[PDB]
RNA sequence: AGGCCUGAUUCAGGCCACCAUCGAAAGGGAAUCCGGUUAAGAUUCCGGAACCUGGAUAUGGAUUCUUCACGGUAACGUAA
């Protein structure tokens, strides 16, 4: 099960 | 090869196309 | 920063540095995520990205060009993209990064 | 012209209809070991090339010339 | 030592006619004509020369089988090797793309 | 995850077989000792089948359907595999790493690939499977 | 012409029908 | 401003675009060499040897179950 593949960083 | 000479008719193309679509068309 | 979770994984963790072993790490399904620099040529691209949609590994599109990625990494060559095989003691996966 | 290895395909050659004469050419020359020995060719014309066979053996020579058709004209040297 | 020159019409240091000097049977030397080289096929993508094609003069293709001047592969003696998988690869990518983009236009139109 | 496995539809980009499709029968990620590096047994179509209109008739149609099939030994590295799915239930048992070095099981499993892909061609079933690649 | 994208890919928001060979299409 | 194609016989339909010609014995261009020979001719003649182009056709082989062939991961190889 995926939804997102793209990833970003989550502290900005 | 013992051969006998002879004229052959080569059969038409499109024969049996062209009767359907002439039986389609009348 | 990601620079230091990139350095901390070269550092004591396992990965692959350049086009054709990232895409066997992924035909193999030992990756982790990618790192795609901007400078990668698109057509090498959107190859990764097919690739990474099948085996479902996550992408992150890096910031820079391929020098600047090879440097963040720690090596003084260009690197194009590189694969995350194993964390180990850095936190790159679980940051979402 | 071309050079022919194979023997019967000479042979093949003159035996055909269109066939006017065969040289036979002798030579006399050394091998890597330095003994002399006498070489013979074979020469015969087919449609539009020259074909020659090169014999460096006496006796297969002497059997290739007995072998040769009774009304085929043979030119020495 | 012996001096040779042309042996056609043509007086002047042209490209067309070219002198090479050889030794004939007769123990002289003399002139002969040298024809112009022939130029390898080159992909019709990148211009690098095609690899297993015989090279010939134009009219001198006409005269050969075709294994000679071709490859077993898909467009073998147009396109190198590499062309043809960069190809294949972004003719398979757009039409995956062209799907995406259909099913997200569905998806945008379904809206409403 | 792991995506070259058996009934994966992949395309083939080096060889005389350039841009055709093939499905995956038995992938070898270790190799073998006559092929050492990951390859994978193929079976994919060499002569794709001809569209057939109202127009074609009896033998003509017979004829335009045939489908001219072929089996490969593969590397990864030429292959570009896909994210569709064949069924390759029917020939699983004839293409292995044996058929590649007796000519009489690849006549076999050549005959086994022709007639199993002609008889889901006129299933029509996968019908992207069946279609020519434009490159 | 574009070459695949796999932010439009996630655009659609399916991703495991895609993965998994759902939508099929056959063009011209 | 013209050519071509299709058609069980119905003259109907269809495709395509663009301008004559002249202008180079140094440009582009299919293919011949050696030896000999005359008072005076030679890559032209003679002897031997070989190529290019076009044409009609026959034979062998291939086109492997009956219908347009195979091999190698690949670059690529082949008598077709
Ligand atoms: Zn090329």
């Amino acid at each position: 099960a995926i939804t997102n593949l793209i990833s970003k960083l989550k502290g900005q | 090869l013992n051969s006998n000479p002879e004229i052959l008719l080569r059969k038409r193309r499109n024969a049996d196309r062209t009767r359907i679509e002439r039986q389609e068309l009348a | 920063s990601i620079n230091q979770k990139l350095a901390l994984v070269i550092k004591s963790g396992k990965y692959t540095l350049g086009y054709k072993s990232t895409v066997k790490s992924l035909r193999q399904g030992k990756s982790k995520l990618i790192i795609i620099a901007a400078n990668t040529p698109v057509l090498r691209k959107s190859e990764l990205e097919y690739y990474a949609m099948l085996s479902k590994t996550k992408v992150y599109y890096f910031q820079g060009g391929n020098n600047e990625l090879g440097t963040a990494v720690g090596k003084l060559f260009r690197v194009g993209v590189v694969s995350i095989l194993e964390a180990g003691d850095s936190d790159i996966l679980t940051t979402l990064a | 012209a071309r050079e022919i290895t194979d023997i019967k395909q000479f042979l093949e050659l003159t035996r055909r209809a269109d066939v006017k004469t065969a040289t036979v050419k002798i030579n006399k020359k050394l091998n890597k070991a330095g003994k002399p020995f006498r070489q013979t060719k074979f020469k015969v014309r087919g449609s539009s090339s020259l074909y020659t066979l090169v014999i460096n053996d006496a006796g297969k020579a002497k059997k290739l010339i007995q072998s040769l058709p009774p009304t085929l004209k043979v030119n020495r040297l | 030592a012996q001096r040779v020159t042309f042996r056609r019409r043509n007086p002047y240091n042209t490209r067309s006619n070219k002198i090479k000097v050889v030794k004939t049977p007769g123990g002289i030397l003399r002139a002969q004509h040298v024809k112009k080289l022939a130029t390898r096929p080159k992909c019709g993508d990148c211009g690098s020369a095609l690899q297993g094609i015989s090279t010939l003069r134009p009219r001198q293709y006409a005269t050969v089988s075709k294994t000679h001047k071709t490859v077993s592969r898909a467009y073998g003696g147009s396109r190198c090797a590499n062309c043809v998988k960069e190809r294949i690869i972004r003719a398979f990518l757009i039409e995956e793309q062209k799907i995406v983009k259909k099913v997200v236009k569905e998806q945008t139109e379904a809206a409403k | 995850a792991k995506f070259l496995k058996a009934g994966k539809v992949a395309v083939v980009v080096r060889g005389r077989y350039a841009g055709k499709k093939v499905v995956i029968v038995k992938p070898h990620d270790e190799g073998s000792k006559s092929h050492p590096f990951g390859h994978a047994l193929v079976a994919g179509i060499e002569r794709y089948p001809l569209k057939v209109t109202k127009k074609h008739g009896a033998k003509k149609v017979a004829k335009r359907t045939k489908i001219k099939p072929f089996i490969k030994v593969v590397n990864y590295n030429h292959l570009l595999p896909t994210r569709y799915t064949l069924d390759v239930e029917a020939f699983k048992s004839v293409v292995s790493t044996e058929t590649f070095e007796q000519p009489s099981q690849r006549e076999e499993a050549k005959k086994v690939v022709k007639k199993a892909f002609e008889e889901r061609h006129q299933a029509g079933k996968n019908q992207w499977f069946f279609s020519k690649l434009r490159f | 012409e574009s070459l695949f994208n796999l932010k439009t890919a996630e655009k659609t928001g399916i991703l495991n029908d895609l993965a998994k060979g759902k939508k099929r299409m056959i063009f011209t």
